[PDB]
């Protein structure tokens, strides 16, 4: 909870299509290992995922057939 | 649909209303356009003669739109409207191809795609003469133009293959060239041990393979076999969907010209054996395991169909339990 801000934006970085070096991946793994060595994190991650899906649905509610299948495909691939 | 049907009743009082309403609101035209699609398919042609220039101008103005669905709708509307008075529109469509933009060219080629019908139509000779330059000299410059041209060619072959009967050889080199893979159009992003490759040109390859498969109906007597199976041999090692499509092609080819298939079975199966000798990547989700399993089953089915001795006896301890599941 103390370093809750740390890695916060990182949760979005994986979702956004942007290139990231292996150094950042090592740093995130090190932070996760340090934090692990505590069930509130699971609930927080679940709530964040639910909020992200709700935000995605908010935009994906005004498209008809033949124009939403591709969008759903790319969104599923990214998820 | 109700609005479109009602517009047919009193064209002078309804058609202009919807025409101006389309331009009035941008958040509703997407529906209104659909209604217009009914008018051309429901309204009397003789009564529709006066209201043609306005519709054509509106479609051309709305042809270049950011929304892909709107572009499809306008393309279908233009294709449906092209049926009437072809002698007055065909030269204009030909002219637009001399200096039109990529989006305009894509829209116009998509419009004529729907003009083809299984039953005879009075636009038979006109379309036969017009499709020449559309199919021949419109696959070089662009990627989207190439994809739409290939889709139109496949649709024509599936519905009416007589139009591409006298010019099949004139377009064979371009179709064969389009099958080659391009490594400039393959982007990759890596952020750790995992890897994911995204291809921006895979759509064209699938269309080309589908066209090649559908060309087997009543065109094998003309196209040569040796120059045709080399590209298939190259494409055996390709994407999963293309791999299954090629396997099904090979299965279908078992009953057709078996001599040619037997004369090269060795090199046809060598890539297939190499693929079958593949192992699932360690520490992978069950989806990859299942995908490779279906690929292996499809490969076994393909080889079994082809069989009906380049080291064909390779039944190890595990693979020996697979065939009873396939047969």
């Amino acid at each position: 909870d103390q370093i809750w801000d740390d890695l916060r934006a990182g949760i979005q970085q994986v979702y956004t299509r942007q290139s990231m070096a292996k150094s950042r991946y090592m740093e995130l793994y090190t932070h996760v290992y340090n934090y692990c060595t505590g069930l509130e994190l699971y609930k927080r991650l679940k709530e964040f995922l639910k909020n992200y899906l709700t935000n995605l649905l908010k935009d994906g509610e005004d498209l008809m057939d033949e124009s939403v299948l591709k969008f759903y495909t790319q969104q599923w691939e990214d998820y | 649909y109700a609005l479109g049907s009602i517009s047919v009743g009193n064209l002078p009082e309804y058609l202009p209303f919807v025409l101006q309403e389309i331009t009035s609101q941008p958040k509703r035209q997407y529906l209104l356009l659909h209604s217009l699609k009914e008018i051309i398919s429901s309204a009397s042609v003789v009564g529709l003669k006066p209201y043609v220039e306005n519709i054509w101008a509106l479609l051309l103005k709305h042809c270049e739109c950011a929304e892909e669905g709107t572009r499809n709708v306008v393309a279908e509307c233009l294709g449906k409207l092209t049926l009437i008075d072809p002698e007055t529109l065909l030269p204009r469509l030909k002219g637009y191809l001399i200096s039109g933009s990529s989006y305009a060219r894509s829209s116009v080629v998509t419009a004529v795609k729907f003009t083809i019908s299984d039953h005879p139509q009075p636009i038979d000779p006109l379309l036969k003469n017009c499709i020449g330059d559309f199919l021949k000299t419109l696959e070089d410059p662009d990627l989207n133009v190439r994809r739409v041209a290939l889709v139109t060619f496949n649709s024509a072959a599936h519905n009416k293959p007589s139009l591409i009967r006298d010019l099949l050889d004139t377009v064979l080199p371009h179709l064969y060239n389009e099958t080659k893979v391009r490594k400039e159009l393959i982007r990759e992003v890596e952020m750790g041990p995992f890897k994911h490759t995204v291809d921006d040109g895979l759509d064209i390859r699938k269309a080309a393979f589908e066209c090649m498969y559908t060309l087997l109906d009543s065109c094998l007597d003309r196209l040569d076999i040796f120059e045709f199976l080399n590209h298939v041999e190259d494409g055996l090692k390709d994407h999963y969907d293309i791999k299954m499509l090629t396997f099904l092609m090979l299965v279908r080819l078992s009953t057709l010209c078996p001599s040619a298939v037997l004369q090269r079975l060795d090199r046809l199966v060598e890539p297939l054996r190499a693929t079958c000798t593949t192992k699932v990547k360690a520490n992978s989700v069950k989806q990859e395991f299942e995908k490779q399993d279906e690929l292996k089953r499809s490969a076994m089915r393909a080889v079994a169909a082809l069989l009906t001795s380049p080291l064909m006896s390779e039944f190890q301890s595990q693979i020996s339990s697979n065939p009873e599941l396939a047969a």
